[PDB]
RNA sequence: CCUUCUCAAACAUUCUGUUUGGUAGUGAGUGAUACUCUUUGGAGUUAACUUGAAAUUGCCUUAAA
């Protein structure tokens, strides 16, 4: 009722990938998901809707004592 | 069979017969630590030889230090068979220049000298080259 | 001063030597091109083994047309320059391109203190780093810490040890101090290390460089630099096992003994 | 009693290793130093680091004059077993307790000496008023108890203790004890041994949920106020007392 | 009673080669979501007034992996024994025995998680690697070859 | 005659002669067009001028190039088996045939018109003796430099493929798919067989 | 239709340092990041050519 | 499972110049004639090359629980 599962087929390594699908450029080239978050933020930041991180640190400075 | 005596190599940079003793003794009672180095400097060649009292001691160390990764290279322990006992590794420290110099005259080293140069010169002439003086 | 008619002489009989009747060039090559001259003492450096490299003054670079043939050589001639930890936050490649396409030199890769302990700590990955290279520059400061952070096959040659370059102007790091001294280094200095035993050879490389003539002017002033410091026994010109060749051979040194 | 480690038992040769040939090579060249024989050396001459607080690193020569320093114990360095001119120097200044203080002077001879253990403590010059706190805050007595009993070390709550201890010498109270403190005099040698060690609480003070924050916050903040130079030419680090 | 490519498990990785594993591994965290976003929000600062390399971290999802299996990215895999339905995994040990890429089975699947910014894993794998930990990885594949692979060839027989 | 050396040590005893061999006019043949496509990108990418001749390119492009190989005294070019054809220079004193040839009987006429050797572990004039150490040591400059461009991952793609289908369609009983591709790879720099 | 503000500013940065050489332009990596080929990047120069000169 | 001796003077200011001193290295092996000393023992030097840090025995305690 117990039978050694006899590897019969990894017994054998492979040596190719199994499928041939050429790589993207993206893959290799800096995201564009990031630069579109990247330039969404500069948009936010024209607008005056997000404080840079720069003026934040000023923002705690002058305030809470 | 197998025996008490045990081999480790692909020991750590800087684990002496100090901390082979010291760590190995947890295991239990040991006889007898050595370690191979160098006789030009002091230091550890990476390999040694441990023998405990107890037969059953080294194979239950064996079971348990034979692959163990331990800084930058992991630790190769191997039992030994009847015999093949730990002879021959000492203890060697840095050794130092002496200086053995002058004893000979001036002008004996000189006439020396002399005649190794005239020779010298009557050397080249030997194999193809010519030169003055 | 030495007699330039014996170097004359001794050039051209290297010249006769290398003149003698496989697709890689493994020995063949090097026992043609490596002139060594050897420079004899009684106990150079005699108890403290240290590993500063004498940066006797040349006339006439010879580093100049290694460069420009070993680009024609399979091991290529790259030049390295070791930093301190504020320096490559200071100063990029370009700038030194700036500063030294001028005269006609090449900062191959700038290194950091921090890259010799990190990425290049392993052992394989730090001797085929290295050995690429054989001009090897280093600041002031790193230079008493290199003998760990690039171990002792880096020292065993005498182009993979380092070469001490100022870059300080009053403790003050200025990128003026390390253009000028890295083309005096370069152009105007042959490094040698100091053994603590007796014989010393200086490396002057290939003898396919700098005609004949030139060659002289090369141990012309490498004899008036090493016997003017030192008290010296003998000097001998020597390609990789041939003959010798006795240049200077003094008498009133060993007196003392 | 527990099990020891193989990585921590190569650890503590790997960094004696570094230590003990760093305490040897700062021998060297402060034994080199007295003797006068500044043939080829580093450097013949002792600076001292004031880092203060943007953090920065002042680079000053040691005067010949004697000051008053405030040695702090820190416990450092990682895996460090202490060697046989660490045990000297800290049983003679009394410190093999960690987060323990003592008064010493600075001199010429005192300096050589605070190399050596520069990394197991923390020096500086303190001000009036963190000397007066200190005393006023923290001292300790051994001396007799009831009848029988020796070594009880107790508190400096009392004047006439040190009027009974003292006396002669010219000291009366406690705030005579801080005079002869703040003030190099005659009595410095017999009040010094008198306050034994001090006992300095520990930082943070705690293993949980705010206190190993606080710990991480405070430990990535030692390596930046204070540097392990390792060098036999190694500048003496000294910080501010008043806010230590 | 178990079929020898269940409990295939169990057989984890040791103690000792464990903690170096997630040793190097921790050495590879993914960046969290409020650290990626100040990232961002530091570019839009930057970058609206006035480069990058691209950033190791390992990879986490069951697919991504299986992907990075078999198409000989990965370099070592985690895999951790307890899952809710086991079969999301029983094949994936084999699947690396074949494309010949080192693995180890992991005790914990939080323990995963953790590496990873997450809950639970199940599968998390090393792919590539800062230049200096190139050597540590290789070694700790070494390791993990002998400790598991060489010490359980037994482990696709034996109920 | 010819160079025993394995599909690791291929194109790296290649690159060790171009260097050394700057000075002359010697010829490399490939089987493919396409792999001629990725070496005449590599060695003009590590600076030794090499020039580029393949069926894929323009016939103008073709002729205004092999015009000035002729009229040359330094150069080098990559050319194929098939282009090269009826059009043979004697400036010459190296003719390299990289892959197994088209004709095995053809190859004898094109050499008798200059010295040939052929490269083969899987697979007159005298053999050459080889040394191992003096090997080129840019193999992971080109590991790292092959990941990093996108279009040099193209041309080694289909470097690394026509090549290895050119080898497949070939007649001899020595040509027939027994080179490993673990070894094959690293020729055109992989840590997977594409 | 108009380029961005981005864009524009660094093409501005190509063409000061290359001008109308796009091979090496393509294989520069300080400038040209995103990996784009001859065809897209002298498309968009022709285009930020005729905003401005 | 810690990470490595990360700069000083004397003179000179040409917008940094000269001079002086500072480094004891993983192990194991392959290696083609020369250097001085020693008196027979190698002592110490002198090109170069191999290698996943490889290997079979040269006569303080709050860095804890």
């Amino acid at each position: 009722p117990y039978e050694p599962l006899i590897d019969w087929f990894t017994r054998h390594e492979e040596v190719m990938p199994l499928t041939a699908v050429p790589e993207p450029k993206r893959r290799f080239v800096p995201s564009k998901n990031e630069a579109k978050r990247v330039m969404k933020i500069v948009r936010a930041i024209r607008e005056g809707r997000i404080i840079p991180p720069k003026k934040l640190k000023e923002m705690k400075e002058k305030e809470k004592i | 069979e197998y025996s008490g005596i045990i081999y480790v190599s692909r020991l750590p940079h800087g684990f002496h017969e100090k901390e082979l003793s010291k760590y190995f003794a947890q295991f239990g009672d040991l006889k007898e630590v050595r370690l191979a180095r160098n006789k030009k400097t002091g230091n550890s060649r990476h390999y040694g030889f441990l023998e405990f009292v107890n037969k059953e001691d080294a194979m239950i160390a064996q079971e348990s230090m034979n692959n163990y990764l331990l800084m930058g290279h992991l630790l190769q322990v191997r039992v030994l068979p009847k015999g093949a006992k730990i002879e021959k590794l000492y203890k060697y420290k840095k050794r130092v220049l002496v200086e053995k110099g002058i004893t000979k005259p001036v002008k004996q080293l000189k006439d020396n000298m002399k005649q190794k140069h005239e020779e010298r010169i009557k050397k080249l002439a030997k194999s193809g080259i010519e030169f003055k003086w | 001063a030495i007699p330039r008619e014996r170097v004359i002489k001794a050039v051209n009989e290297l010249i006769k030597f290398t003149s003698k009747p496989l697709l890689e060039d493994d020995e063949e090559e090097l026992k043609k091109d490596l002139q060594l001259i050897v420079v004899n003492n009684k106990s150079f450096t005699g108890t403290s083994k240290s590993f500063k490299l004498k940066l006797l003054n040349v006339k006439h670079s010879f580093y100049k047309p290694w460069k420009e043939a070993s680009a024609t050589a399979v091991k290529d001639f790259k030049v390295l320059l070791i930093l301190k930890d504020s320096d490559i936050k200071k100063v990029s490649e370009d700038d030194l391109f700036d500063q030294l396409d001028s005269e006609g030199i090449k900062v191959d890769e700038i290194i950091c203190g921090k890259d010799l302990k990190t990425v290049y700590k392993a052992y394989e990955a730090r001797n085929a780093f290295i050995s690429q290279f054989s001009l090897i520059l280093a600041d002031d400061s790193i230079v008493t810490s290199l003998p760990k952070l690039m171990g002792g096959k880096a020292y065993n040659k005498v182009e993979t040890t380092p070469i001490s370059i100022r870059t300080h102007a009053n403790k003050e790091f200025s990128l003026t101090t390390l253009t000028n001294n890295i083309k005096k280094v370069y152009m105007n200095q042959l490094p040698v290390k100091l053994p603590r035993g007796t014989t010393l050879n200086v490396h002057l490389g290939n003898l396919e460089w700098l005609r004949p003539e030139e060659f002289v002017d090369n141990v012309e002033l490498i004899s008036e630099q090493l016997i003017k410091a030192y008290q010296i026994r003998s000097i001998f010109i020597k390609t990789n096992r041939s003959p010798v060749l006795p240049l200077y051979y003094n008498q009133d040194v060993l007196d003392e003994l | 009693n527990k099990f020891v480690r193989a990585e921590s038992i190569v650890a503590k040769t790997l960094a004696t290793s570094r230590e003990k040939e760093r305490i040897k090579r700062v021998s060297i060249l402060e034994d080199k130093k007295a003797k006068n024989e500044t043939q080829h050396i580093a450097s013949g001459k002792d600076f001292i680091l004031k880092i203060t607080e943007g953090l920065i690193r002042e680079k000053t020569t040691y005067d010949g004059k004697p000051a008053l320093l405030f040695i702090v114990r820190v416990r450092g360095p990682l895996a460090v077993n202490i060697p046989n001119k660490a045990f000297k120097i800290l049983s003679l200044l009394r410190l093999v307790e960690t987060n323990t203080g003592v008064f010493v002077k600075l001199t010429k001879n005192v300096y050589p000496l605070l190399k050596v253990i520069a990394p197991y403590v923390v020096i500086g010059k303190p001000s009036l008023s963190s000397i007066r706190s200190l005393i006023q805050k923290r001292g300790r007595i051994i001396y007799k108890g009831e009848n029988e009993a020796e070594p009880h070390e107790i508190v400096l709550n009392d004047n006439n203790i040190v009027e009974e201890q003292l006396g002669d010498h010219g000291i009366i109270c406690v705030e005579d004890i801080i005079h002869e403190i703040a003030t190099m005099g005659e009595s410095f040698s017999v009040c010094n041994f008198f306050l034994q060690p001090f006992k300095l609480n520990r930082e943070v003070s705690g293993f949980g949920s705010l206190n190993r924050l606080r710990k991480i916050k405070q430990r990535e903040a030692e390596s930046r106020t204070r540097q392990f130079s390792n060098a036999a030419t190694a500048p003496v680090i000294e910080v501010d007392i008043d806010s230590l | 009673k178990v079929p020898p490519t269940i409990a295939q498990f169990q057989y984890t990785l040791d103690r000792n080669t464990a903690a170096e594993t997630f040793k190097l591994f921790n050495k590879y965290r993914p960046e969290t979501a409020a650290e990626k976003k100040e990232r961002l929000t530091k570019e839009a600062a930057a970058v609206a007034e006035g480069a990058s390399p691209k950033p190791y971290a390992v990879k986490y999802g069951l697919n991504h992996v299986v992907a990075l299996i078999e198409n000989k990215k990965a370099k070592l895999v985690l895999i951790a024994n307890d899952v809710d339905p086991i079969e999301l995994v029983v094949f994936l040990p084999a699947l690396c025995k074949k494309m010949g890429v080192p693995y180890a089975i992991v005790k914990g699947k939080a323990r995963l998680g953790t590496l990873v910014n997450q809950k639970t894993s199940a599968v998390a794998a090393l792919t590539e690697v800062r230049a200096e930990d190139e050597a540590a990885l290789a070694k700790l594949v070494s390791t993990i070859d002998a400790n598991f692979a060489d010490k359980y060839d037994e482990v696709k027989k034996h109920w | 005659g010819y160079v025993v050396c394995d599909s690791d040590k291929r194109f790296l005893l290649l690159f060790s002669f171009l260097k050394r061999n700057q000075k002359k006019k010697i010829i490399v043949f490939l089987s493919s067009c396409n792999s001629v496509k990725y070496y005449a990108e590599l060695l003009n990418y590590i600076d030794l001028p090499v020039l580029e001749l393949h069926g894929k390119q323009k016939q103008q492009k073709r002729t205004n190039t092999f015009f000035e190989f002729c009229n040359a005294e330094r150069g080098i070019l990559i050319c194929t088996d098939v282009a090269a054809r009826g059009l043979d220079i004697p400036a010459v004193d190296w003719i390299i045939q990289f892959d197994p040839p088209d004709d095995p009987r053809d190859y004898i006429h094109r050499v008798g018109r200059g010295k040939s050797l052929m490269f083969l572990t899987p697979n007159p004039l005298n053999e050459y003796e080889f040394p191992e150490n003096k090997i080129a040591n840019v193999q992971s400059q080109l590991e790292k430099l092959i990941k990093s461009n996108y279009y040099l991952h193209q041309t080694a793609k289909d470097g690394y493929r026509s090549y290895l289908q050119a080898y497949a369609s070939h007649s001899l009983k020595t040509v027939y798919q027994i080179d490993k591709l673990d070894l094959a790879k690293v020729a055109k720099s992989y840590g997977f067989p594409v | 239709r108009s380029q961005s503000e981005r864009e524009e500013e660094w093409l501005e940065k190509l063409y000061k340092k290359h001008g109308d050489d796009y091979k090496k332009m393509f294989f520069d990596k300080k400038l040209n990041i995103y990996q784009q080929s001859e065809g897209d990047l002298k498309r968009r120069l022709l285009r930020w050519k005729k905003r401005n000169g």
